[PDB]
């Protein structure tokens, strides 16, 4: 705010 | 391949967590949102995916001698793993992934709720003041040869810096009978  | 090196699955790539054992067979762990992608991966075949609500998935290694128990350093240099624990507040930690390489910084909360949009929910999450970017996920979160998570995802980015959250090894141990080798 994400995936990593 | 050991803790923090590239696995990918056609073009998606990721970092291995850590190299475990089930009952003696050699597999390794990653995150949960890069196994849910395919059941195929450089390295083996995916035998287990939790991601959202958790973030870890495992792999079985098609070679055996390819599972190392240590964590690549990015340096030449490797740190054997010999147990998996629980992080503190305030512990001092590294990580270790194949786009940014090594970083190191403290962890700062742990049970930490992570909402990441259309992909879901996490809960229970270790949160770190290290940096991390596209491409880091699934890799190593240790303290010496303690292995402690595994990199799911957070803000920023390694120049900017950010924030970090990491699922918790034990569970993701617990999950599939699985210890650190």
């Amino acid at each position: 705010f994400x995936l990593f | 391949i050991a803790g923090g090196e590239a696995i990918t699955t056609g073009g998606s790539r990721c970092s291995l967590g850590f190299n475990v054992s089930v009952n003696g067979v050699a597999h390794a762990l990653t995150a949960g949102h890069c196994t849910n992608i395919s059941a195929s991966w450089s390295i083996g075949t995916r035998t287990g995916t939790s991601f959202p609500n958790n973030d870890y998935g495992i792999i079985r290694h098609s070679n055996p001698a390819a599972a190392d128990g240590r964590v690549y350093l990015y340096n030449g240099s490797y740190q054997d793993i010999t147990t998996a624990g629980n992080a503190f507040v305030g512990q001092a930690v590294q990580r270790s992934g194949s786009t940014t390489g090594l970083r190191s910084g403290s962890v700062t909360g742990l049970n930490a709720t992570v909402n990441y949009g259309s992909s879901g929910i996490v809960y229970g999450m270790i949160q770190t003041n290290v940096c991390a970017q596209p491409g880091d996920s699934g890799g190593s979160l240790f303290a010496g040869s303690t292995a402690l998570g595994l990199t799911s995802g957070g803000s920023g980015n390694c120049r900017t810096g950010g924030t970090t959250f990491y699922q918790p090894v034990t569970e993701a141990l617990s999950a599939y009978g699985a210890t650190v080798l």
